[PDB]
Formats: structure tokens, C-alpha cells, sequence
């Protein structure tokens, strides 16, 4: 039963140098295989980084930057992933691979890499009132969209009146952007009699140590 | 380039069989070099199914998944196949077909088997037991207006993923943001695409998003009017 054993997160500073490990267990020897290397990026599959056997076989990879390099800890019995001058879209999911003859080709859980030197960046909030057509069929979904912050820790809580909301709340996790922002979404899904019953309902985001509110009011 | 590209049923019961196929284009399958399916649960990491080998069409596949797995070929229509018989939860992924490198690449490396050089894009199959759910398009109105104005759909209630977005048939792409969706108790999902517009926008330019929701056979051009 070999499995290949990788750190699930990493962080590191722009510019540092990093060793990611893909250690193999006890029963196998890593100078016998080869440590295939595939990096991904949010909302896009998996690209062959390198692999790395000994110094006379590998391969690089047609656009891999040099500052990606293969190695190996036989001490640590553990395939090596070594990144140079970390840029801040080196943030990425990284995954080492072996081909073992009875287990077949074994992949490492991955590693999660982060670059901790970005700024924060407080979130956009927009509150939408439900649709007229929604309204129609007795039925209305508040919907709070939050873009561009960063951490992508966030609450979202609900208020009807300025009070707390107890019930109807449905919020996404965090996502990435194309700009290593973070977005969310959170629905409050009431019926229209509910939505008429309140003078106005507000979308609340607290992020890092502060809050945006968002209110809108039945017609 | 060897473009690859996997179809298949979005959605697929609990012990029935999912069925793949990867298409290939711009390349020939036969040649020293495996055709591999890899998957990907959401959020979880790559796990290997099996490969076929281009010009032998020799099988490898998981151990833990030898009973239940095919991987065919057709040179016909130069594309391969992959059927995974009575499936679970637990074969929700994406999954992709990949291509490794050419002989020339790999001068005394064992066969590459475990190099993925050229990857499809990969399609989500869900295996569940709830019905497909088409969706209901609702106009997210733009609100006194801001410099910017923010229209959208909101795309309620369907099942399974996923839901693409465009604006005005592509036409509009800057200030677009297509959220995540969430999913409720009620094992139905939502989603709201936003395009983000100047305020004189308003009064020159129609807005229409067209959402796509492949698993119900439905497509959606809804206008969001501004009242």
C-alpha cells in the first residue's frame, strides 16, 4: 500500500526559495522513480511542470521558467519540487506522481502554495431586491454579491428592520478572481409576503475588522 | 496542436454506468504514447483511472477499480472511451482526458505512463439520484444610480452543474462576473452573473444574458430591463 505523502499547505514571501516534498512511503526508495511534477491554477486543469530523476534524466517543459527545478531528499526518501524567486502567480495547487508497478500511477494529495505578501483589500458589496417576475410567483431571493477582497475570510449576516435574521441564508465560499482577489455570494430566499412584511432588509459583510452594509427597501 | 475533449452525460444515477468519450483532434491516436483518464473531485485532488496505449491498445488500469472500468477506442472516429460501472457519490469529479508525450521525449524513461503532457478541458459528471432541474432566469435590475450601474441574471433552482453565462452573445466580456453558485437544503442550485456597465450605458445599450444549463438541454437569453 505505497502512497506518496505531500505538505496539503504551504506559505512563503515573493522572493523566497521553496522546497515542496512528495515523500514516498517507507516500502519504496525513491532514487528507483521518477517525481512527476503538475501545477494548477483556479478554474483551469492541470499542466506537466517537470520531472526529475537524477541530474542526467529529466525534463523542463516547454514555458516552465528555470526557477522551477526537480529534486531529491533520499534521506527524507521524498521527491522534490524547488521554486526560486516565488511571483505571486506561482500561487497555484502543486502535485507530485510516481508510476509504481502493482499500485499503477500514484499521485500526492497536493500541495496548496500561497504567497502571504499581498495587500489587503476590503470587499464590494452589491444587494439586489428580488424580480418583479420572482415577486409574481409568490416568492423572493435577495441576492448580496461580494467581489475583490482579500483575505477571502468573510460573514455575511442578514437583517430585516436593522434586526438579526434567523433562517433562509445561503452564502457560497470564498472563490478566487482572475486578479487573486476573493468573491462570495449569499442569498436570503424569503416569499414575496415575507418581503413585504419588513420596511427594508440588509446585506451585511464583515471583513478582517470591519462591516459594509448593504439595505434595500420593498417598493 | 492534439487538441483533446471529453463529452459525456452530465449527470448519471447511482449503479448505472458512466460513460466518456475523448475526442482528438489535430493528432493521430496510434503511437507510443497512453491516453490516459484522470479525475478530479470538486475541490479534491487528481486521482488516475487507467490508459490505454496508442498504437498497442493495451490496458492499465486503478487496482481498486479493475471490475469496474473499460477503456475502449474507436480509430474509426479517433476517439477513445471510458465506462465506469455502477458508480457512487463518490464518482462525482470532473474528469480528463490526457495524451503523453511522443517516444522521442522519453529516450530510456519508462514509457511516460505517468506523464500527462497535453490535458482536455474536462467535463463534470455528477452521480446522484435527484432529478435534472432546468432553471428560472430572473433579472437583477441596476437599483439613485452610482457612476456604475450593475445589471444581472440570477439563475435559480437548477440541477446539476453546470450553468455558463455570456452577455449579449459574447459581445460583452469587460465588467463581467459570473459568481460561484451556491447550493441550497433542497439540493437545487443557484447562481448570479453581474456585468458591472457606466451609467450612460443605461440609456443606449440592451443587456441580455445568455445562460446555458447543458444537463436540461436549455439555454436562456433573458433581458434585464432597467425598472
Amino acid at each position: 500500500q505505497p502512497v506518496l505523502t505531500q505538505p496539503t499547505s504551504l506559505s512563503a514571501s515573493p522572493g523566497a526559495s521553496v522546497r515542496l516534498s512528495c515523500t514516498l512511503s517507507s516500502g519504496i526508495n525513491v532514487g528507483s522513480y521518477s517525481i512527476f511534477w503538475y501545477q494548477q491554477k483556479p478554474g483551469s486543469p492541470p499542466r506537466y511542470l517537470l520531472f526529475y530523476f537524477s541530474d542526467s534524466s529529466k525534463h523542463q517543459g516547454s514555458g516552465v521558467p528555470s526557477r522551477f527545478s526537480g529534486s531529491k531528499d533520499t534521506s527524507a526518501n521524498a521527491g522534490l519540487l524547488l521554486i526560486s524567486g516565488l511571483q505571486s502567480e506561482d500561487e497555484a495547487d502543486y502535485y507530485c506522481a510516481i508510476w509504481h508497478s502493482s499500485a499503477s500511477v500514484l499521485f500526492g494529495g497536493g500541495t496548496r502554495l500561497t504567497v502571504l505578501g499581498q495587500p489587503k483589500a476590503a470587499p464590494s458589496v452589491t444587494l439586489f431586491p428580488p424580480s418583479s417576475e420572482e415577486l409574481q410567483a409568490n416568492k423572493a431571493t435577495l441576492v448580496c454579491l461580494i467581489s475583490d477582497f482579500y483575505p477571502g475570510a468573510v460573514e455575511v449576516a442578514w437583517k430585516a428592520d436593522g434586526s438579526a435574521v434567523n433562517a433562509g441564508v445561503e452564502t457560497t465560499k470564498p472563490s478566487k478572481q482572475s486578479n487573486n482577489k476573493y468573491a462570495a455570494s449569499s442569498y436570503l430566499s424569503l416569499t414575496s409576503d415575507q418581503w413585504k412584511s419588513h420596511k427594508s432588509y440588509s446585506c451585511q459583510v464583515t471583513h478582517e475588522g470591519s462591516t459594509v452594509e448593504k439595505t434595500v427597501a420593498p417598493a | 496542436q492534439v487538441q483533446l475533449q471529453e463529452s459525456g452525460p452530465g449527470l448519471v444515477k447511482p449503479s448505472e454506468t458512466l460513460s466518456l468519450t475523448c475526442d482528438v483532434s489535430g493528432g493521430s491516436f496510434s503511437g507510443d504514447f497512453y491516453w490516459s483518464w484522470i479525475r478530479q473531485p470538486p475541490g479534491k485532488g487528481l486521482d488516475w483511472i487507467g490508459n490505454i496505449h496508442g498504437s498497442s491498445a493495451g490496458t492499465k488500469y486503478k487496482p481498486s477499480l479493475k471490475s469496474r472500468v473499460t477503456i475502449s477506442k474507436d480509430t474509426s472516429k479517433n476517439q477513445f472511451s471510458l465506462k465506469l460501472s455502477s458508480v457512487t457519490a463518490a464518482d462525482t469529479a470532473v474528469y480528463y482526458c490526457t495524451r503523453g508525450p511522443l517516444s522521442r521525449i522519453v529516450a530510456g524513461f519508462g514509457r511516460g505512463i505517468n506523464w500527462f503532457d497535453v490535458w482536455g478541458p474536462g467535463v463534470l459528471v455528477t452521480v446522484s439520484s435527484a432529478s435534472t432541474k432546468g432553471p428560472s432566469v430572473f433579472p437583477l435590475a441596476p437599483s439613485t444610480s452610482e457612476s456604475t450601474a450593475a445589471l444581472g441574471c440570477l439563475v435559480k433552482d437548477y440541477f446539476p452543474e453546470p450553468v455558463t453565462v455570456s452577455w449579449n452573445s459574447g459581445s460583452l466580456t469587460s465588467g463581467v462576473h459570473t459568481f460561484p453558485a451556491v447550493l441550497q437544503s433542497s439540493g437545487l442550485y443557484s447562481l448570479s452573473s453581474v456585468v458591472t456597465v457606466p451609467s450612460s450605458s443605461l440609456g443606449t445599450q440592451t443587456y441580455v444574458c445568455n445562460v446555458n444549463h447543458k444537463p436540461s438541454n436549455t439555454k436562456v437569453d433573458k433581458r434585464v430591463e432597467i425598472k
